[PDB]
């Protein structure tokens, strides 16, 4: 009942996906603390959906469309109690109309927020706590 | 061709199909809920099935040969386990000989009155009877059949002249037919005798059968899409695919037809008289195939022309993915038709009970009428629509660990009250439905009290993984489908016996009808596990006092509800003597025409209560839809004095 | 509440990660074969076996699978993997594919036997064991088993059973000792005095102490005494002889042991 008892398929799906919480975070070693920057997709400044298109395609091949709204739609809704790492967390920000992160674990999601740029977030923050919308799952692989 | 006992050939088993029955028996064997084992005492079960399966009626069968291969009624179990199924194909050819010795004398003769009906009876029960001794009783007694057939066909039916022949026709290729019959269905029958004596939905499929069921909860048909019915070696392509891109080429309809035809380039094989599997299964073919399609006269005509059209992903469906959903009548009130819990009816209903979760709703209702199970992943998770979250159906295995089912992805969309309607011809699946959300108090439960299943089984293929690489030469081996768990309600109640009582009970369902779960062989008992955690609202399930007499009254208010009384009335005032029926003539002829003049009276005391002009004679109206449903009726009036208390008990 | 013999767990030989080494090595280079190379593979997945990492022996078993379907060495380990896991019906599935690919591969009648067992089909355990024995009756740990499923149905029968084994059987191999002390014929203190006369190296000291306390483990079980079941089927584990059936059952009481302790 230890390690036998997960099957081969989950085996090899831990084994897979046992990196992706490694790969979003050497983009973030690569890309943390650049400015906030509506419509930007440059080290120079850089906005939360662009920022989620870079590190999805860069990281693991994926090209989710450029607007929040768009990656909003894209691959399937997910809920709170059951979403893992790479999923999409979307919060009703409002300053655009929506907000997207990158879930990393642990309540955590980096994201490029309009205050301090791109960073490292926690899901139980009194102003994202309250600001909660959905969550989309795009890493479509197991 | 036609010859004599001799023409039969001899059937011997195939050469995978040892392989096939080892492994279906092995499943069989090791992993059921049904702890059994493959005893002498099951051998002999097996034998008696697999005997009742050759000739249900009793008709031809012999004490002799029966004995003489009862001689080996405990060695079945060696014969599936070891795959020679020896004794089940010699006693099928004996079978086929013998069906020759059945009867002989009558055929052709089907106007000249040879016998008269002097008040005699048939019985229509004629699954326990002895095994036939002699011979003489059942040559004379063959013919009765046919002539009452014919009798009653002058009582009512088409012209002499023009459908007689054409039964004379359909009776020698009956025999024909009957001469054709492939070691695939002597096989199958043996699977389904084993399958059976297990448990009634244990079951096996042959790889034409395993397509079928593929198709069956994929809808995608790969290859032409037509439904077809043959009589006396030509089928009639009704065709009624309409939208479908094989039927765009419309260049032949139903009198363009022709019979030898290939495939993807294949010779054409010109096809007379086979079978109907085989020509269907010839006209099949893969993603990305095409078809020899011939150019004829539109009508009777004998001049063929070759072209080609093309094989693609088809999938016929009978559903309605319309999303109407407008504030019309009084209130938002629609009913919903489900033929059957498809793999794909969560993904075309999400469509339908989705977009209203924001804007107003309604008291809607989910009709699951003669419904077939087909999934109960997708029943969880169109299930989940109506319940926010929460578990749909527990499951037990032979072993005790209990788990509920319940895709924890997305609230309840659809927040309005709801209204289902069952009746006692539905699926397994959609007694999990209902059940959930009488258990949920969320909706309402009415109609007929269901059939009562309450297993669940697996369906799994026999290939492994080694089978293509060192057997290439052979074909595509069949399926199994084995109950491996039971499912339970979240309230602890089961509906493997007592089924679910319904709040509306319906007249139609007030009979003690003979079909259901009890009649059925080798059925499960009943057990009722620990009540599961759920969030019942309100007690309104025990408690229906407010729209069952409100629809006391309207079901006493019209007089179709008692029409339909009557009729249950005829039926249980019938059923006393159901089993042996009387064939006399002249009784015959007044129950024919008391039959006429009620429905001819009923036609007219509806038609002066609607207001529309009378008929008086049959010739004029045609074949056409009658009434659908009265009882959809009250289900939208229900819903309507539901949406009438949700106004007034907000509080 | 006795005194028990002890070993040195077992260590990884130097042998055997000289072997995996070069196993990474060769399977790193692109210069073989699919038949070599699930050939490799088998063989890496049973060294990981033998050294008790049996996730990365059942990935291996699953690749040189995936390569070549036909090996019923690989289904027999994977079927193995599946009753220690708990999956019976996927062991039954993966020895009848053991049996069909070769019917001469007679230990896999073991293993399913045992599967069934563990399953609680006692009688086509009992089919599977006797056929085993069949194959070969002097071993003791064959009619141990055999016994172990005929207890389920007949304990006075199965004894009865045992012991005309043990008189029919040459008396040659240790292991009949066992048997003996089922059939209360020698103390446990003359089995584990016979035991530390029958080892001559720490080795066959850790093997003799793994059968040793499995079996006991299971007779004491039988008998009611949970404690003295957990602490045998314990000190049979702490062997490190991965590769024993005795071992991984060991393992497998221990869990059900805890599952029954769990829910109340």
């Amino acid at each position: 009942t230890s390690s036998l008892q997960a099957s081969q398929d989950e085996f090899e799906n831990l084994v897979r996906n046992v990196d992706v919480k490694s790969r979003i975070m050497d983009q973030y070693a690569d890309w943390k603390g650049v400015r906030y920057r509506l419509g930007g997709s440059t080290k120079k400044g850089i906005d939360c959906s662009g920022f989620v298109q870079r590190t999805f395609r860069e990281q693991f091949g994926l090209e989710l469309p450029r607007s929040t709204y768009e990656q909003q739609e894209m691959g399937k809704s997910v809920s709170r109690s059951n979403l893992r790492t790479g999923d999409l967390v979307l919060f009703r920000a409002g300053s655009t109309g929506r907000h997207v992160g990158i879930y990393i674990g642990n309540n955590q999601f980096v994201h490029a927020s309009t205050s301090s740029g791109v960073i490292i977030s926690s899901m139980n923050e009194p102003y994202w706590k309250k600001r909660y919308n959905e969550a989309r799952r795009v890493l479509s692989r197991s | 061709d036609i010859t004599r006992a001799d023409q039969i050939p001899v059937l011997k088993e195939e050469t995978q199909h040892a392989t096939v029955s080892e492994r279906v028996t092995s499943r069989f064997t090791r992993s059921h809920y049904r702890q059994f084992d493959l005893d002498q005492a099951f051998s002999a079960k097996i034998f008696d099935r697999y005997l009742n399966l050759l000739d249900y009626s009793h008709n031809v069968l012999l004490a002799s040969d029966v004995e003489q291969f009862a001689k080996k009624k405990t060695e079945l179990g060696d014969e599936l386990r070891s795959g020679k199924l020896d004794v089940f194909y010699d006693l099928y050819n004996l079978a086929q000989k013998r069906r020759f010795e059945r009867y002989q004398y009558a055929l052709s003769v089907l106007e000249k009155p040879m016998d008269f009906t002097g008040n005699d009876t048939y019985n229509l029960d004629r699954s326990k009877a002895p095994w036939p001794k002699n011979e003489a009783e059942l040559n004379a007694l063959w013919d009765s059949k046919v002539k009452f057939d014919e009798l009653s066909l002058k009582l009512t039916g088409k012209t002499d002249k023009e459908i007689r022949e054409t039964l004379t026709r359909r009776y020698k290729f009956a025999i024909r037919r009957l001469a054709q019959t492939n070691s695939e269905d002597v096989f199958s029958l043996a699977m389904t005798a084993f399958a059976r004596e297990i448990d009634p939905h244990t079951n096996y499929l042959s790889p034409r059968n395993t397509e079928q069921f593929n198709t069956e909860m994929s809808l995608s048909l790969e290859g032409i899409g037509a439904v077809l019915q043959m009589d006396d070696d030509y089928t009639v392509i009704n065709s009624m695919v309409a939208g479908g891109p094989a039927a765009k080429s419309k260049a032949i309809s139903v009198g363009d037809k022709i019979v030898g035809v290939g495939q993807t380039g294949k010779p054409m094989v010109d096809v007379i008289g086979w079978r109907l599997d085989d020509v269907v299964a010839l006209i099949k073919g893969p993603k990305g195939s095409k078809v020899r399609l011939e150019i004829l006269p539109a009508g009777k005509g004998t001049k063929t022309r070759t072209v080609t059209l093309t094989r693609e992903r088809i999938r016929l469906e009978d559903r309605a993915v319309k999303m109407s959903v407008k504030t019309v009548g009084k209130e938002k009130v629609g009913v919903l038709d489900i033929p059957g819990f498809y793999v794909g009816l969560t993904d075309d209903v999400k469509v339908q009970l989705q977009k209203l979760e924001k804007q107003n709703v309604s008291s809607v209702i989910i009709d699951l009428r003669s419904n077939g199970g087909g999934a109960l992943t997708e029943a969880v998770s169109l299930s989940g629509l109506f319940i926010p979250a929460g578990p749909i159906v527990q499951v037990r295995d032979n072993n005790g660990k209990v788990r509920e089912d319940s895709d924890t992805d997305g609230q309840v969309f659809y927040k309005g009250p709801l209204v289902v309607l069952v009746d006692r011809f539905s699926a397994a699946a959609s007694e999990i439905f209902a059940a959930a959300m009488q258990d949920y108090g969320r909706a309402l439960v009415v109609g007929e009290p269901t059939f009562g299943a309450g297993t669940v089984q697996q369906y799994r293929s026999l290939n492994r993984i080694y089978d293509q690489m060192l057997r290439p030469e052979w074909p595509a081996l069949g399926s199994v489908q084995y109950t491996i768990q039971k499912f339970y309600r979240v309230n602890g109640g089961s509906t493997q016996r007592k089924g679910v009582t319904p709040d509306i009970i319906m007249p139609t369902g007030n009979e003690e009808t003979e079909t259901g779960e009890k009649f059925e062989d080798n059925a499960l008992p009943w057990d009722s596990i620990d009540a599961a955690t759920y969030v019942k609202s309100g007690d309104l399930t025990a408690f229906e006092p407010e729209l069952l007499k409100e629809h006391n009254a309207r079901i006493a208010k019209d007089p179709e509800f008692q029409n339909i009384m009557k009729d249950i009335a005829r039926f249980n005032a019938m059923k006393d003597k159901r089993n042996i029926v009387s064939l006399n003539y002249a009784v015959r002829e007044k129950e024919n025409n008391e039959d006429d003049a009620t429905r001819l009276a009923r036609l007219n005391e509806r038609f002066k209560r609607e207001g529309k002009p009378e008929l008086k004679k049959l010739d004029d109206l045609p074949k056409d839809y009658q009434e659908p449903d009265p009882y959809l009726d009250e289900t939208v009036n229900i819903a309507l004095d539901l949406a009438k208390l949700e106004k007034a008990r907000p509080a | 509440r006795k005194s028990e013999v002890l070993a040195v767990p077992l260590q990884p030989t130097l042998q055997q990660e000289v072997i995996l080494a070069r196993m990474e090595q060769i399977l790193a280079s692109r210069a073989l074969t699919d038949d070599e190379r699930a050939q490799l593979l088998y063989e890496r997945g049973v060294l990981y076996d033998s050294l008790g990492l049996r996730a990365l022996a059942r990935n291996d078993f699953s690749q040189a699978l995936a390569i070549r379907p036909d090996m019923p060495e690989v289904f027999n380990y994977l079927g193995i993997y599946l009753t220690q896991a708990g999956n019976f019906d996927a062991a039954y599935e993966a020895f009848d594919s053991v049996l069909e690919l070769d019917p001469t591969y007679n230990y896999a009648h073991l293993n399913r036997g045992i599967a069934l067992y563990y399953g609680g089909r006692d009688k086509l355990a009992q089919d599977d064991l006797l056929a085993f024995y069949q194959d070969d009756p002097n071993d003791p740990f064959r009619s141990l088993w055999l016994y172990l499923a005929e207890q389920k149905l007949d304990e006075k029968q199965a004894k009865e059973v045992l012991k005309q084994h043990f008189e029919k059987s040459d008396k040659e191999q240790w292991g009949w000792n066992i048997v003996e002390f089922y059939l209360g014929n020698i103390s446990e203190q003359t089995l584990m005095e016979r035991l530390k006369a029958d080892a001559t190296d720490n080795t066959s000291l850790a093997e003799h102490l793994s059968e040793t306390n499995f079996y006991l483990g299971k007779y004491y079980l039988s008998l009611g005494d949970l404690d003295s079941a957990t602490a045998l089927f314990k000190l049979a584990v702490a062997n490190n002889v991965h590769n024993f059936v005795e071992h991984r059952y060991a393992l497998l009481e221990l869990s059900l042991l805890g599952q029954d302790q769990d829910d109340l």
